[PDB]
RNA sequence: AAGCGUGUUACCUAUACUCUACCGUCAGGGUUGAUAUGAUGCCCUGACGAGUAGGCAGGCGUGGAGGUCAGUGACGAAGCCUAGACCGUAAGGUCGGGUCGAACGGCCUCUAGUGCAGAUCUUGGUGGUAGUAGCAAAUAUUCAAAUGAGAACUUUGAAG
RNA sequence: ACUAAUCGAACCAUCUAGUAGCUGGUUCCUGCCGAAGUUUCCCUCAGGAUAGCAGAAGCUCGUAUCAGUUUUAUGAGGUA
RNA sequence: GACGUAAGUCAAGGAUGCUGGCAUAAUGGUUAUAUGCCGCCCGUCUUGAAACACGGACCAAGGAGUCUAACGUCUAUGCGAGUGUUUGGGUGUAAAACCCAUACGCGUAAUGAAAGUGAACGUAGGUUGGGGCCUCGCAAGAGGUGCACAAUCGACCGAU
RNA sequence: AAAUAUUGGCGAGAGACCGAUAGCGAACAAGUACAGUGAUGGAAAGAUGAAAAGAACUUUGAAAAGAGAGUGAAAAAGUACGUGAAAUUGUUGAAAGGGAAGGGCAUUUGAUCAGACAGGCCAGCAUCAGUUUUGGUGGCA
């Protein structure tokens, strides 16, 4: 008999493969796997277990967040690298010249980089002109930007969305959100 | 497919996942949103706040047709040009000759400021604009025409 | 098909042994085992046969001639684990024994040269035997255990 | 032969036996886990009926194994029995039950020219 | 004392402790210029393993559907019986023999009216009890002949 | 009391598979983790909601934040 | 690692060498029986069941978390500031498959009871962390840039 | 008038539907047999064989029927008819049995059964390695 601190065979709680049957992405990741085990760089390990991630966990990259990363200093020439899709924005007017690396392009987004004058790269091509991550940019999207996030946590006085259908007058605006009706959440 | 539910894997289990003690049965707390004052009232006071009670005026016979009036941002203002034609305009930023864009025809009311528009005189034609949305246009060259 | 197939096949190459740290030492006898000692066969066909160590082979058994003439038992071998080692000695320093050997006992009706190979080791061994009184009786009587013997309080 | 095997270990060459099914007729010899409250077998009280472990699983070296040292491939014709052609030594073909006699005697000839074991040669088998 | 109080040893034995093997789980790793073609693969290292209610995962089985094995079969399909054999920890799978007579399987997927020991469950069938309890109200039957395979019980005669 | 073996409201069919916080049952295997009977509210006390206990999915990082523990220093308490 | 001057040997990252008998019911499996010890009848409600609590005489077959409208979380897929062909039309080898316009739904804007108004002072802000990348170092480390996210202080939009 | 409805009627075409305790109550002389005064309630029940070729004839018996013979691919298909499970029963054979029987671990005994001579089965000894148990004896503090 052991006094167990710890639970006993408790997983890890990571993902170790994509849950996905893509067969392109499941060689994406014996790619990465083989640079991540072979290669001391901590590019090729993020990479890797960014393959991984679920659709929510790799949230959509647009061209101006893209852009506005290669504002900052010395970062004009780096290989901007998103481990998922990157949109399209015409928010933005100007895009300069660069080489992203990305799983997904959208038509209007990979039509925008190339007519800035850049390349749009797979993570394969990325291997081969970087194999060690030699200046790169890795990047993300906003993952609590999620129409779900706002209805996490609700509770009295928390300020998150309640979950509900319809909107507007006569829909939870009225006994617990108004000091006339009752009281205020 | 029914054989990837549970109901599958609780064959050869008593209750089907349901307790022995809490027996599972009809309707142990009421039908639908019985009890919301009564015995589901902190349910219902934790997570729908508001739900109870009345709110401002009634509108006999609203018709949501006279609030039609979508919002277009002028950040999206220079998407109501075609690609092909829209660098076109970038380039040779003049006067005396500017894009008319009629938003009314693209089907939206009322415009407003988000702005960072690119300083290019544009003709804008709206049933709707705001204080800093026409301010913005006005700044980058261009004028507001109201129609109807 | 019956059943579809294994998709992937064991190798039928054998693997060969790993190097064995096993090396052959020779064996350390009895301290009771000197040679000419007088030993009691515990198993066998000449079981509580009373016998000569002669000289011990290369296989780790002991070679024994209880006398031919005395008790009939002839050259063999014998198990060192399956004898008993008594404290009574004759001399053997009187006989030619290097003559047996592990292919002397190889297998392949008595022979001719294994008669005269006892005649010549057992006109010696009497001999010897005819010295001290009673051990010819004493060769010639079979062992057993009486009611009561204790042979963990025995000694031999 | 077969590639030389550690000896065959089993950890229980018993049945496991449905509790009770030697009671009642309708209660059948497959296993069924004991799911009640008061079960003497599943609360594991000395004295009664063991229940299948993971413990008892078979070396994964000896696993499939027959006493033969040969793992069962099911044959149904000739040409499935060339599918063991270069693993005479790690697999046996048995003839499927449902093969004709006169079939049964093409897949032998077809077997003893090519070395595999069969492990069922004497199906319908006229005498 | 084989009782009581106290002390000293030796001994007995738990699914407990130590060591080792095997199963599984978890964790950390190795492995691409034939990894001597399987990278959800192969392998190395360490630890761990109780369980109702309950959750999850990997698998076994059933009816039907798409594809494939140019699968099996009247020289015997399916079904059924078998203190006959083998494989899997198990759900089960496979084979041999007997009966039988016309269809039915493996694999990759799809689908569901998909797995029973219970519900004083439904329908049907069958036991022990058991050749047992019983076939006892209404006063009552008997003889002979005939008939017929067969008469306490039918017909006739006689008697009551 | 009787009203077709039915009467403190006959029988037949339908609404109707009426409702039940109550009783009974709820059908394959193995592996891993693994409880609660307590808080607050309720025409609530054989029941629900709620917080707690549990599983699963994981995510961001990589030996920190920490800890049903002690020491040192400094408080607090009104029981024996 | 040890011994040996070396050569090499060894008990040093897990058993080898020699010998015998049998080659079949001999070992072993299955089954029946005997013997030693152990073993209360399952399901169920329950704090507690072998219960003098309940259902169960036996067997076969049937037999109980399904489908739908709307929806929450999670996951897979396609496209992505868009997205959804299948109400319809065209077409067809004809309930399949293929193709399509205008709309419409949800999303890209919120807020107020409403009339209404409606989101950049700034490198879309400052600070503290922050993976990754860049530079200098064999490296430890130092500096620069720091997406996601966490805390906080600000700026902007609606109501008051 | 058309675009719309249609568990009725008639005529069609279909099914990832059910397969005789299922599917309509009814695959069949089924809204039948039967029950109730009545309104109403309402079953069970498919399959010999390709073809009756449905067993001529002999014998025992009062007969049913048996035993032969014969038809048939099959009578282990005889209309009590495809296959023909279980409960329960008869016969035969084997085994055990002082107020239950059944079970688990281990072995005896009986019965039965599988593979392998190009190493399969069971052992003995020696030298080692790992874990132990039991002694003898030596030198020191
Ligand atoms: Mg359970
Ligand atoms: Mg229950
Ligand atoms: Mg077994
Ligand atoms: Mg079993
Ligand atoms: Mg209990
Ligand atoms: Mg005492
Ligand atoms: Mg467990
Ligand atoms: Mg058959
Ligand atoms: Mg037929
Ligand atoms: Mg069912
Ligand atoms: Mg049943
Ligand atoms: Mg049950
Ligand atoms: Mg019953
Ligand atoms: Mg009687
Ligand atoms: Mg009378
Ligand atoms: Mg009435
Ligand atoms: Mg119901
Ligand atoms: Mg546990
Ligand atoms: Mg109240
Ligand atoms: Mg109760
Ligand atoms: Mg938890
Ligand atoms: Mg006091
Ligand atoms: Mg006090
Ligand atoms: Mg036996
Ligand atoms: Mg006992
Ligand atoms: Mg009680
Ligand atoms: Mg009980
Ligand atoms: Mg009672
Ligand atoms: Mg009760
Ligand atoms: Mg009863
Ligand atoms: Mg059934
Ligand atoms: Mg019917
Ligand atoms: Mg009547
Ligand atoms: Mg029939
Ligand atoms: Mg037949
Ligand atoms: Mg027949
Ligand atoms: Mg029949
Ligand atoms: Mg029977
Ligand atoms: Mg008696
Ligand atoms: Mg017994
Ligand atoms: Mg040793």
């Amino acid at each position: 008999g052991i006094d167990h601190t710890s639970k006993q065979h408790k997983r890890s709680g990571h993902r170790t493969a994509p849950k996905s049957d893509n067969v392109y992405l499941k060689l994406l990741v014996k790619l990465y796997t083989f640079l991540a085990r072979r290669t001391d760089a901590p590019f090729n390990k993020v990479v890797l277990k960014a393959l991984f991630l679920s659709k929510i966990n790799r949230p959509p990259v647009s061209v101006s967040r893209i852009a506005r990363a290669l504002k900052q200093e010395g970062a004009a020439n780096k290989t901007v690298v998103v481990v998922g899709t990157v949109t399209d924005d015409a928010r933005i007017f100007e895009f300069p010249k660069t080489t992203v690396a990305a799983l997904r392009f959208t038509a209007g987004a990979r039509a925008k980089i190339v007519k800035a004058g850049g390349e749009c790269i797979t993570l394969d091509q990325l291997a081969v002109r970087a194999p060690k991550g030699q200046n790169t940019l890795i990047l993300r999207g906003p993952r609590n930007s999620r129409e779900a996030v706002r209805h996490f946590g609700m509770g009295p006085h928390k300020g998150k969305a309640p979950r509900i259908l319809s909107t507007g007058r006569k829909f939870e605006r009225a006994r617990g959100r108004r000091r006339s009706k009752g009281f205020k959440v | 497919p029914s054989r990837f539910t549970k109901t599958r894997k609780h064959r050869g289990h008593v209750s089907a996942g349901k307790g022995r003690i809490g027996k599972h049965r009809k309707h142990p707390g009421g039908r639908g949103m019985a009890g919301g004052q009564h015995h589901h009232r902190i349910n219902m006071d934790k997570y729908h706040p508001g739900y109870f009670g009345k709110v401002g005026m009634r509108y006999f016979h609203k018709q949501q047709a006279h609030f039609w009036k979508p919002v277009l941002n002028l950040d999206k203002l220079w998407t109501l040009i075609p690609e092909d034609k829209r660098d076109q305009y970038l380039k040779s930023a003049s006067k005396e000759t500017a894009p008319v864009i009629d938003t009314l025809a693209a089907g939206y009311g009322k415009i407003l400021g988000k702005g960072r528009i690119p300083n290019v005189p544009v003709i804008v034609k709206a049933r709707f604009v705001s204080k800093l949305a026409e301010e913005k246009i006005r700044a980058a060259g261009g004028v507001v025409e109201l129609i109807a | 098909s019956a059943q579809k197939a294994p998709k992937w096949y064991p190798s039928e190459d054998v693997a060969a042994l790993k190097k064995t740290r096993k090396a052959a030492r020779p064996q350390k006898l009895r301290a009771s085992l000197v040679p000419g000692t007088v030993l009691i066969l515990l198993a066998g066909r000449f079981r509580g046969k009373r016998v000569v160590y002669l000289k011990h082979l290369e296989d780790n058994t002991l070679l024994i001639s209880g006398p031919f003439k005395v008790n009939g038992v002839p050259l063999r071998r014998v198990n060192a684990r399956y004898v008993i080692a008594t404290s009574t000695k004759v001399s053997v320093e009187g006989v030619n024994v290097e003559k047996f050997n592990v292919e002397y006992f190889a297998k392949e009706e008595i022979k001719a040269e294994r008669v005269e190979d006892q005649k010549v080791v057992d006109k010696a061994l009497i001999a010897e035997i005819k010295k001290t009184p009673l051990l010819k009786q004493y060769l010639s009587a079979s062992f057993s255990l009486k009611n009561g013997d204790k042979p963990h309080m025995l000694k031999f | 032969a077969s590639l030389p095997h550690p000896k065959i270990v089993k950890k229980h060459t018993k049945k496991f036996k449905r509790h009770h099914s030697d009671r009642y007729h309708r209660v059948a010899e497959n296993w069924r886990k004991q799911k009640g409250i008061d079960s003497v077998v599943r609360r594991r009280f000395r004295g009664n009926i063991s229940q299948p472990k993971i413990g008892y699983g078979s070396n994964k070296k000896t696993k499939f194994l027959s006493p033969s040292g040969h793992k069962t491939f099911l044959v149904a014709n000739v040409k499935d029995l060339e599918t063991l052609t270069m693993h005479t030594k790690t697999y046996a073909a048995e003839i499927a039950h449902n093969i004709s006699a006169k079939n049964r005697v093409v897949i032998l000839a077809r077997a003893k020219a090519l070395g595999i074991k069969v492990t069922n040669p004497k199906g319908r088998l006229a005498l």
